């Protein structure tokens, strides 16, 4: 019938539980593990991907089911984000200087984004709500901004000389820029090495499960100061050795998968998005 | 009283009995999700219990009408009696205590369970209509 | 017709197909569901 | 998982919810795809700008319309990630490239459910009139070898690719079709090509391939039996490129109305995957 | 009736019984664990004594409080022979030793049951999310080799330990976790290490790891899914060590109340264990 | 009605009366911990209120039957009337609202207090037996 939202699914409490649920995901779904190079280098085996795979049969994932993708840095991994499998669990090694790099990358995977392209050259833009953000990413992303009053005139800047602009990003690999809502801005990105797109946020992700190695964390992934959201798809593991990390990820695959599931857009549902 | 009405019905005339806490509502305990998604982390709808002479109904909006027009979410609950009741003395009170506590509920399709963690606000623009 | 140790190991292959399908397992289930609800008793899958 | 398994009870209320173009003007984006030659002939540094002001007339707010430059049908066919809500792509009849064009149309105008293929380790087969192999890249060269029910070649030796059957010699976009229900050892030049297994389906409620030139008879089916002609397949008579764009602008809504971007979005262009 | 057979029926007599702290002051012992650096910074020959008189204020008789000196998180994490009824251990935030600290917390804050393992003759396997291998000693170095259902290696040769997978390189305390339900030939350096097979049971109604510094963590879950925050896991803002102790004393009861009776040791037991 | 029954009894015969919301249950509000420990951080048992003509009973399991056979914890509540009731019209509803909210309760021995933080699930395999 496709999009006409039937206004309700019944609400009668038949109360019948359709047992298991992990036995459909073992059969029909794919699991993609993302780790950093250092992770694999420390493991030092030509067959680690293989050994873990046999171990994955234990937890119930058929041979051809699990895939192993190698990001070598948080910056690169956050620049082409092409999540390959049904379920993606990404391992992040705590690097204290790269915290925001990590935050910006989490904000992208853990959430569901909608973007359109921006032409910095011909049209000065503005964000609309707490959900309209500018996500730019590439080789070297350097964004300078110039707020416009209701005349197309600068405010603390000359729309003519970018030496008066306000720099809000100096050569990052992934950047989610936020400006005062409801104000036009002439933008000056280094489009040669960067791509900046206008995104509206939303839907979260019923997949990733950023598992954090090290530190102490608490993670503030909001742009505002008022809120702090802590989701199930945001887990943390105590670092010992990398082999141990993977053993745990395997020993608790289902637990980790159960904290994700579906993904609005990955079902029949689309006649939407 | 009973035979009294048995006769009046034979002669085809206006009968009538008297009841304390009548039993007009067949047991019905369910919900209707007007906005839902697989994770069941941002639902909007109603849940109720119709039984005997009582009705309790709650309207919930996980988003607290953050994106709703006038920041107001409208709810409605309709109950159709199988027989007309006249001369009814009724108690109407705000709040549905039965739906004011944390619950783990089965999804509409029975495939999983969702979490309901209510916080109660006064019902706004309450309107009860008794229709015939 | 034909069958070169065909219909033979075949009547056997036809088997080696049976024990691996709908009718199979299902019947294999009911069977247990009894054992496992007779042996069980104390901790017998509530069901109802 | 809200959707069906319910019935929308009709009832002819007959109430008319007027216009519809007033919601699309406010909330949607329009992306125009053209070839380099198109822009080169225009020769102005402000053509994108002039047309944009002209687009306000038809009702599209300044920051609404985007102009993407494909320089060839082959590259555009590889990199077609459709950026906006509504995409109307301008194609100039090049008679030698017709199939290149057909394969590209087949991809934009439709919908396509695809999974990755490992040509190296496994013997694959298409299932129905909707299972096709869409490969694309620098230079796509695909040789095939049909297998009988033993994993043995039929007119080929699964061992020497010099006996394979070549079905594509260095294309930029290729939708390959083999006899349904037969396994095939595949030999693609994965170095420069990528081949993926796609299942077809939902036409596209966006692209409006507008064809410049010829006389056109577009046969976009793999079979011989059917010929589908959709609304999202329009044609314009070539005069000059400035004229083409004027018309596209003068009839934006008419062109948009032949699409309707609700089923759009998707979350990026082409493919799909659900690997 | 001792047989740890249970029944009790909760009539609400509502006799809210008074104090609780006046039984613990009389009958219990308090053991304070700190690092050497802590005491060194204090620089007095009578600090243990001064604090003790101060402890009478909060209500602990002279012979009641004891002061144990661990000089490192690694050594302290070793034999763990918690001496007194109530143990409150002070941990100074060392950022490189975090996991050392986590493994030590996991041991004190919780109730453990262990058996000995013979790495030499029998390749083992963990059973549930509660079966872990806790090894500790001079230098603990553990290499592992997963076995398929044939007693054959998977990514290793049960014959040459150069193919094993190293999961601990010379630690002082290690809680190892392997994929549940899989046999493993183990190769520990038993010369300097001891590895034992433990099943996690109850928690501890004693310790109260008080953390100095950072912003803090120390997660004791091996999984990724859960994060447990208990009352016996407190945190104090570092200034000077004298201040830390003053606070510990000024809030002894508050800290004790967050622990109490060490239930597994309570006399009243039997089938449950001591 | 009353004298009517006074006679029928004096003659040694079958009496009988009529009551709306009879008062058969002596007030009783308590709990029984089937699994408990000093910290009262992982309890399992039941709590109830029997009073007048009503009974509310809740079964709680802090572990959510994580280690229970078939992941199911059985509960039971028995109430013995001091007199037989016949012809009873009874309302039975799932959930015990009275025990659906957070509580701080005295321990069985009165020595301390425990915390009850309920989340409600539908009672499974409900069976009510009226025995004589
Ligand atoms: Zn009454």
């Amino acid at each position: 019938q496709n999009y006409g939202i039937n206004l309700p699914i019944t609400g009668s409490m038949d109360t019948a539980y359709a047992n298991s649920t992990q036995e459909e995901t073992f059969l029909t779904s794919t699991l993609c593990l993302y780790y950093p190079t250092e992770a694999a280098t420390e493991i030092n085996d030509n067959s680690w991907k293989d050994t873990l795979s046999q171990l994955f049969l234990t937890k119930g994932w058929p041979t051809g089911s699990v895939y192993f993708k190698e990001y070598t840095d948080i910056a690169s991994f956050s620049v082409d984000p092409q999540l390959y499998c049904d379920y993606n669990v990404v391992l992040m090694k705590y690097d204290a200087t790269l915290q925001l790099d990590m935050s910006e990358l989490a904000d992208l995977i853990l959430n569901e984004w909608l973007c359109n392209p921006m032409d910095i050259t011909l049209y000065y833009y503005q964000q609309t709500d707490e959900a309209n953000k500018w996500i730019s990413m590439g080789s070297s992303c350097t964004i300078k901004v110039c707020p416009l009053n209701t005349q197309t005139l600068g405010i603390g800047c000359l729309t003519t000389d970018t030496a008066t602009f306000e720099e809000v990003a100096t050569a990052e690999k992934l950047v989610i820029t936020d400006v005062v809502d409801g104000v036009n801005h002439k933008l000056d990105v280094t489009t040669a090495t960067c791509t900046i797109r206008n995104c509206k946020k939303l839907g979260p992700r019923e997949n990733v499960a950023v598992i954090q190695v090290g530190g102490s964390d608490v993670l503030d992934i909001t742009a505002d100061p008022t809120t702090a959201p802590q989701t199930e798809r945001m887990m943390r593991i105590n670092w010992k050795k990398w082999w141990q990390v993977f053993y745990t990820v395997v020993d608790y695959v289902n637990q980790i998968i159960q904290a994700m599931s579906k993904r609005s857009r990955s079902l029949n549902s689309a006649a939407f998005y | 009283e009973y035979i009294e009405n048995w006769n009046l019905q034979n002669r085809r005339q206006r009968t009538g009995f008297t009841f304390h806490k009548p039993n007009i509502f067949p047991y019905s305990a369910s919900f209707t999700l007007n906005r839902s998604q697989p994770a069941h982390d941002n639902l909007m709808g109603t849940m109720w219990l119709n039984a005997g002479s009582e009705i309790q109904v709650a309207g919930f909006d996980y988003s607290c009408a953050i994106n709703a027009p006038a920041n107001i979410q409208q709810f409605e609950h309709i109950v159709q009696l199988r027989r007309v009741l006249t001369t009814a003395t009724i108690t109407l009170l705000p709040d549905a205590e039965r739906f004011s506590f944390p619950r783990v509920i089965n999804s509409a399709d029975g495939a999983t369970t969702w979490y309901f963690n209510p916080v109660i606000l006064r019902p706004n623009n309450v309107e009860v209509e008794f229709l015939l | 017709k034909s069958t070169i140790d065909a219909a033979k190991s075949m009547a056997t292959s036809v088997m080696k197909k049976f024990k691996k399908s709908g009718l199979a397992n299902s019947v294999s289930t009911l069977t247990d569901s009894l054992s496992d609800a007779a042996s069980s008793i104390s901790r017998g899958a509530s069901i109802r």
